[PDB]
RNA sequence: CGUGAUGACGAGGCACUACGGUGCUGAAGCAA
RNA sequence: ACAGGUUAAUAUUCCUGUA
RNA sequence: AAAGAACCCCGGCGAGGGGAGUGAAAA
RNA sequence: CGGUAAGGUGAUAUGAACCGUUAUAAC
């Protein structure tokens, strides 16, 4: 039973916190921006090589099957 | 007393001690991402140039492509991992992997076990109809190159893991979505364009633009997170001198927010993905104990009221499928995560020792950082949540990221964008050690 | 570590991958 | 002397543990 | 303004019970 | 003119020192 | 209020953050 008491109270101290955590820049004019550029970039090599090393033959298949 | 006979037979990867140089761990990682999709270009050796649709379920967790010499992906290895968590995790094989010994039993043992799924999954996915023609003879030799593909890759997991940066895995799932939307979007039957051309014919079809919005709302959600950073610290340190770069310091932060949960939350949707195949596979192929699926995909039984809902658009005429959907994932995910935890996770012990340091202590000179060295509990406890929190955090998350439903696969998205930056941050932490050549456990 | 008795070094497996490709590659297309 | 207090504390046990130590419980608890 | 209790370090100052 | 000696070695992640470089010169 | 100006936020004092380059930078 405590168990769940506790587990519930920790959902709520924590959920206290992350109102402290945030003036900065909520968080920041850079910060957050930072993660979906670094994030989108890094997708963005991942997809690309994986246009250039696919659809390149889809072509192929096609003209040839 | 071990499997040890056959687990010693099973192949490795020779880990030289010799000078990686980032340059290489570099070019090693793209060598393996390239054979990857290339893998994914080629088909199959089958007569039976027909095959039913495709199972749009399996793909994204599984990284896989059906149809191709990968049509398998790291669904074995996920499946695998999956048992072990659940063995190793409720108890039912208590073991404490502290010794190299557990913690290499664990190891070597899963590791054995993905190549059975690697075959099994094999079977079952022919047995279960991904491909139509039955030849038992044809069936036979797919299945071969099938598990085998998967195999290779299991390999080149290792390789990476052991040769380059971030892990196979990791990136063969971002590899695998960043792709399907490249060319989803962009690609031969492109929807950008589909939808471009469907504005030059005159008949607007907010239809083949939509899914493309789709993703990019969820990219923006799922963000979201690894930005609630929390500047703190700090202590105090000291140290000469000094002209410019002297006076004492010691480390920063925060560092981000959310990850931890990564490897959880793939093995509850892998989960799923092996219901929904398991159902199928059991159902063409015997009685219905999970669902009635009939064409294709299940529409009726566990299978049903476990199948994620997204592809294009949300499906609102089905209230209550939503919301067993939801509550069953989330649940999945505590599990899961709770069978890390029995396991290993995001650890304050480990966090105790490199948060003791950062300053000096030393002889030379009165340095601060009392810190510390005793005041760890105020990491377990703030900790818990952080990772977390969670299987409706994360797995909610990840969920309702289907619900909108989005190209590559909400969730899918998720995972990459988290296994993304977790990749440039790797690349990061080499940028580095590249440079003072001992500083690798701070 | 590993209990696996035996050692491979990536450059193998590797080539045994482009080794799968070629197969099936031609094994499948250039029909005939 | 009542009450404060069918409360607390309390020898000792059932637990974890880094080995600083920490939780659950709990007898008697009066007189000359 | 007393008796308990409590901090690594405070105490008829903090907590409790009772003035 | 700080270019105030990267980096390597002995030594107690010492003291001190030996190389290596900076410098016209570290006489 | 006047001069002056591509440079500035006194020193040990670096860094950090900023202010200015044309007439409310600074002196």
């Amino acid at each position: 039973t405590k168990g769940k008491a506790t587990v519930a109270f920790a959902r709520e101290a924590r959920t206290e916190v992350r109102k402290v955590i945030w003036p900065t820049r909520k968080p920041t004019k850079d910060e957050y921006l930072a993660v979906a550029k670094v994030t989108a970039l890094g997708i963005s090599l991942l997809g690309i090589i994986g246009y250039i090393i696919h659809v390149p033959a889809t072509y192929i298949k096609g003209i040839l099957k | 007393k071990k499997l040890i006979p056959i687990l010693e037979k099973i192949p490795e990867v020779e880990l030289p001690v010799k000078e990686i140089t980032f340059k290489e761990k570099l070019k090693w990682t793209g060598i393996v991402l390239v054979l990857y999709f290339i893998m994914g270009c080629i088909d199959v050796y089958t007569a039976g140039a027909q095959i039913p649709a495709i199972f749009e379920f399996w793909q994204t967790i599984t990284a896989s492509r059906i149809g191709t010499l990968i049509t398998l992906g790291i669904g074995p290895i996920v499946t695998a991992g999956i048992i072990m968590q659940l063995l190793v995790g409720s108890g039912i094989i208590q073991m404490d992997l502290s010794i190299p010994e557990n913690r290499a039993l664990f190891q070597g043992c899963q590791k054995l076990l993905s190549i059975i799924m690697c075959f099994v999954e094999a079977v079952l996915f022919v047995g279960a109809g991904a491909f139509g023609i039955l030849t038992p003879l044809l069936a036979f030799l797919v299945i071969i190159q099938i598990a085998f593909g998967s195999i290779i890759l299991i390999y080149l997991d290792e390789i990476v893991s052991k040769y380059g940066i971030g892990s196979g895995i990791g990136l063969f799932i971002a590899a695998g979505v960043s792709q399907t939307i490249f060319v989803g979007a962009l690609g031969p039957e492109g929807y950008l364009w589909k939808f471009l051309n469907s504005l030059i014919q005159g008949v607007p079809n907010i239809e083949y633009i939509a899914p493309i919005i789709g993703t990019i709302i969820v990219f923006l959600m799922v963000v979201y997170a690894e930005c609630m950073r929390r500047r703190i610290v700090v202590n105090y340190a000291k140290r000469q001198q000094g002209r410019r770069v002297y006076a004492a310091q010691s480390t920063h932060l925060p560092l981000k927010v959310v990850y931890v949960s990564n490897i959880p939350v793939i093995l509850a949707a892998a989960l799923f993905a092996n219901i929904q195949l398991w159902g199928l596979a059991l159902y063409r192929m015997g009685i219905p104990i999970l669902g009635h699926y009939e064409g294709g995909r299940a529409v009726d039984g566990i299978a049903y009221y476990l199948s994620t809902p997204y592809g294009l658009s949300s499906v609102i005429s089905d209230p209550i499928h939503a919301i067993v959907y939801m509550i069953a994932m989330i649940i999945t995910c505590v599990m899961f995560g709770i069978f890390w935890v029995e396991t290993t996770g995001l650890d304050p012990k480990s966090m105790a020792k490199r948060i003791k340091k950062s300053g000096a202590f030393v002889p030379g000179i009165r340095p601060g950082e009392q810190t510390a060295k005793y005041i760890e509990h105020r990491l377990k406890r703030y900790i818990p949540p952080l990772t977390v929190m969670s299987s409706a955090f994360v797995g909610f998350l990840a969920t309702i990221a289907n619900f909108i439903g989005a190209l590559g696969g909400g969730t899918g998205v998720l995972l990459t964008v988290s296994i993304v930056y977790r990749m440039y941050e790797q690349l990061l932490r080499e940028k580095v050690s590249e440079l003072h050549p001992a500083i690798a456990k701070l | 570590e590993t209990f696996s008795k035996i050692r491979v070094k990536p450059e193998h497996v590797i080539g045994v991958t482009v080794a799968f490709v070629i197969i099936e590659a031609i094994l499948t297309y250039g029909r005939f």
